[PDB]
RNA sequence: GUGAAAUUCUUGGACCGGCGCAAGACGGACCAGAGCGAAAGCAUUUGCCAAGAAUGUUUUCAUUAAUCAAGAACGAAAGUCGGAGGUUCGAAGACGAUCAGAUACCGUCGUAGUUCCGACCAUAAACGAUGCCGACCGGCGAUGCGGCGGCGUUAUUCCCAUGACCCGCCGGGCAGCUUCCGGGAAACCAAAGUCUUUGGGUUCCGGGGGGAGUAUGGUUGCAAAGCUGAAACUUAAAGGAAUUGACGG
């Protein structure tokens, strides 16, 4: 935000992205704090959109058919 | 557009620049992710069509 | 043992037995 | 549906009407002027097909190009030999509308 | 002993149901056996809705949603507490738990 | 040009929905997407009439 | 009476060259020496003259086909593809 | 249930209790016989003759109005088909399936259906040879059956 | 109910039962007098006709075969035969 | 990337963002105790090709049927052979971690394989752990298909048809809830009921636990293996369903 302010940018569209693909679609723990910090640091907020890569169908996900055993 | 809907996006690729103006032209459009995901619901059938024209 | 692994052990032993008999 | 219809009508031309199977007899019937429909397998040699079509134009008779071959036209006639050209003297089953 | 009449899955007149991967551990689960949760969550936290709305360039801007369908194997479901073990009589009902609107 | 200005309000989807009511009722009908596949040679006069007059 | 249990046409090779090689060459030799139905005259007289050349006894038509079979699956798919591309090229 | 399907359907025809000819049926036995003769000349199988006669000419049962069944009438006049209708249609279906199968070699479902159809053909042929409708040496050959139908 | 009268079921349930499961089998179909407009002759048509029935005095269709019952063309009249 | 790391990639621009190009997989959400199929199994659009159940039927034949040793077709995945293809994933293998050890679980890479065509193999918790055909024996609300009948609403049109809903009936299905029908060792099952009040037809098949699906013979297979299949000997229990308690990282 401070770099954008000194370079002369005032508003920001938002594109939230998770890992996507055949992996998880839920955004990580940092998205909420990053967007809130951008809001509180004076930067104006415009459109917000999810751009997570969603396969119409993907290659085989890693982990095997028995998954990640823990 | 002044008072149109918000879930519609346009690509607007740039072809020619003159002076300090880049000039765009239509490249495609798409519905938004949230609108498309909200439209899909259970206990109903969706029909999808595509055509090259 | 697990029954599947007893089956596998029996199969290994049977291949060894077949090889020994074929050697004669 | 047209192919099964023409096969059924051909089957009923057999056993109920007068016909003739083969190139030489077909030409003989045409130039006698008593051939009402000439059926040609698509396997037919091009020169023979053109000549029979010209003969039919002279005789004012119809030519149907069977969508088969000589083997399948023989089968549709119910024979165990290939027929490549055939002529219907009289149908007896309204294959040829009056 | 047969624990469940439906064998823990919804397959009734099928031979084979195609598998899906557990979103938690990437285990192949039959699609009708997996626990499905369709989460429709606000794209921003309810703690940050006010800050986002104040910093918004728009006046009547409705915040977008986040639509995610989650599939769980029963192991990850039980570990993540989305489902719990129930008594022998309580296993027999299928009504989902109340939404608790108030 | 008049393809773009008529897909701006999604008139195409509206008439599709109106047409399909005699088969099965439909409610959320949109031209979900359109993508450019080929373009004709970039006439600068055509670009300038698209932008200006 | 049936004379061989499994070798068939490759009984002429005796015990030589290996069972798997004889099994491999058996189907090729059968299709090589088979007589195919001529698609021009309708008779079962189209047989191989040399490698890739198939000649019909009756209508004396000669065709360029496969090495061991009258036509290859590759060539059949190619002919279908060329027909599709032609009907797409014109309108 | 079905012979070669796991179906247990019930769709049939409920023949009415009144065997008498309806009073409004002006058609006489010889008239119905003439109609059957004309349809058989046109090439209709007895099932189609009955369907046409019931649909258009208003005769409920040819057996009720004439006293003899349609195939009996055709055989008495001498223009009955040499093969029975149902056996002819089964052989027709087998020929069609074989024609499809010689082009589609990977259609194992079609192979299975062909086996079922040919089993039905052989059972029906055994019955007809028992009844001496068919010659005692009548055999269904898959190769030669193509020229018998359609 | 343990004392249902099987010998004398009322015509309501007698009609609602399947054709074969009635006390005595009863066809649900019938025959109808059909009147094509512009024609004088009367045609006897099966209710469940599987074939396109045509007038002999005019090249016009009287019914179109459907799944269960032939659909008469519009403008054609019809009455029952002897109930 | 993980619990934390590390192996690994990075001022040679890695990751990230943008625009393109190529390839091979895969057909999300819609997707359901929904459908079809003999099962195995089957989900992008459109076309072609045959096939099929159910329904409708006052069509036809007239007992042509049910189950079936031998025999035959199909038969997930893995595996085998030949030819293409090889993006992802990933047996074997390598390394990093963890550990007392760690040939593992976790991470990075990665061969065969996974994809397609042709040919084998014929096995799965191939499951409903539940033979097929036929009859009878409760209730209820749904759902799928077909047919039939009805207030109304809706789509065009000027009206009926025809679609979409609504209320019913019938038949064939996938199931569900409930019941002192009855059965059962019980769990439970409207079939696993109509069984000492024992007989509808018919096929396969079990005889305490092990040895053992082993040895041998035969037979099938390229192989792996499949089918058929003992005995000596050993043992007083092994098992099933429920109850109480104890225990649960
Ligand atoms: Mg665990
Ligand atoms: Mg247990
Ligand atoms: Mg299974
Ligand atoms: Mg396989
Ligand atoms: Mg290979
Ligand atoms: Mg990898
Ligand atoms: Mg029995
Ligand atoms: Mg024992
Ligand atoms: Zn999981
Ligand atoms: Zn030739």
């Amino acid at each position: 935000a401070q770099r954008c302010k000194e370079l002369g940018i005032t508003a920001l569209h938002i594109k939230l992205r998770a890992t996507g693909g055949n992996r998880t679609k839920t955004p990580g723990p940092g998205a909420q704090s990053a967007l809130r910090a951008l809001a509180r640091s004076g930067m104006k907020i415009g459109r917000i959109e999810d751009v997570t890569p969603i396969p119409s169908d993907s290659t085989r996900r890693k982990g095997g058919r028995r998954g990640r055993r823990l | 557009q002044n008072d149109e809907v918000a879930f519609r996006k346009f690509k607007l690729i740039t072809e020619d620049v003159q002076g300090k103006n880049c000039l765009t032209n239509f490249h495609g459009m798409d519905l938004t992710r949230d609108k498309m995901c909200s439209m899909v619901k259970k206990w109903q059938t969706m029909i999808e069509a595509h055509v090259d024209v | 043992m697990r029954a599947k692994w007893r089956k596998k052990r029996m199969r290994r032993l049977k291949r060894k037995r077949r090889k020994m008999r074929q050697r004669s | 549906k047209s192919l099964e219809s023409i096969n059924s009508r051909l089957q009923l031309v057999m056993k109920s009407g007068k016909y003739v199977l083969g190139y030489k007899q077909t030409l003989k019937m045409i130039r006698q002027g008593k051939a009402k429909l000439v059926i040609l397998a698509n396997n037919c040699p091009a020169l023979r097909k053109s000549e029979i079509e010209y003969y039919a134009m002279l005789a004012k008779t119809g030519v149907h190009h069977y969508s088969g071959n000589n083997i399948e036209l023989g089968t549709a006639c119910g024979k165990y030999y290939r027929v490549c050209t055939l002529a219907i003297i009289d149908p007896g089953d309204s294959d040829i509308i009056r | 002993t047969k624990k469940r009449r439906n064998n823990g899955r919804a397959k009734k007149g099928r031979g084979h149901v195609q598998p899906i991967r557990c979103t938690n551990c990437a285990r192949c689960v039959p699609k009708d056996k997996a626990i499905k949760k369709f989460v429709i969550r606000n794209i921003v936290e309810a703690a940050a809705v006010r800050d986002i709305s104040e910093a918004s360039v728009f006046d009547a801007y409705v915040l977008p949603k986040l639509y995610v369908k989650l599939h769980y194997c029963v192991s990850c479901a039980i570990h993540s507490k989305v489902v719990r073990n129930r008594s022998r009589e309580a296993r027999k009902d299928r009504t989902p738990p109340p939404r608790f609107r108030p | 040009k008049e393809v773009v200005n008529k897909l701006i309000p999604d008139s195409i989807g509206k008439d599709i929905e109106k047409a399909c009511q005699s088969i099965y009722p439909l409610h959320d009908v949109f031209v979900r997407k359109v993508k450019m596949l080929k373009k004709p040679k970039f006439e600068l006069g055509k670009l300038m009439e698209l932008h200006g007059e | 009476a049936k004379r061989t249990k499994k070798v068939g046409i490759v009984g002429k090779y005796g015990t030589r060259y290996g069972a798997s090689l004889r099994k491999m060459v058996k189907k090729i030799e059968i299709s090589q020496h088979a007589k195919y139905t001529c698609s021009f005259c309708g008779k079962t007289k189209m047989k191989r003259r040399a490698v890739g050349i198939w000649h019909c006894g009756s209508c004396m038509k000669t065709v360029a086909g496969g090495a061991w079979t009258y036509n290859t699956t590759s060539a059949v798919t190619v002919k279908s593809a060329i027909r599709r591309l032609k009907e797409l090229k014109d309108q | 249930g079905r012979m070669h399907a796991p179906g247990k359907g019930l769709s049939q025809s409920a023949l009415p209790y009144r065997r008498s000819v309806p009073t409004w049926l002006k058609l006489t036995s010889d008239d119905v016989k003439e109609q059957i003769y004309k349809l058989a000349k046109k090439g209709l199988t007895p099932s189609q003759i009955g369907v046409i006669l019931r649909d258009s000419h208003g005769v409920a049962q040819v057996r009720f109005v004439t006293g003899n069944k349609i195939l009996r009438i055709l055989k008495s006049k001498g223009l009955a088909p040499d093969l029975p209708e149902d056996l002819y249609h089964l052989i027709k279906k087998a020929v069609a399936v074989r024609k499809h199968l010689e082009r589609n070699r990977k259609d194992k479902d079609a192979k299975f259906r062909l086996i079922l159809i040919e089993s039905r053909i052989h059972r029906l042929a055994r019955y007809y040879k028992t009844k001496r409708v068919l010659p005692p040496n009548w055999k269904y050959e898959s190769s030669t059956a193509s020229a018998l139908v359609a | 109910p343990l004392a249902k009268d099987l010998l004398h079921p009322s015509p309501e349930e007698e009609k609602r039962k399947h054709k074969k499961k009635r006390l005595v089998q009863s066809p649900n179909s019938y025959f109808m007098d059909v009147k094509c407009p512009g024609c004088y002759k009367i045609t006897t048509v099966f209710s469940h006709a599987q074939t396109v029935v045509l007038c002999v005095g005019c090249s016009t269709v009287l019914c179109q075969p459907t799944g269960g019952k032939a659909r008469l063309t519009e403008g054609c009249s019809f009455r029952r035969k002897q109930h």
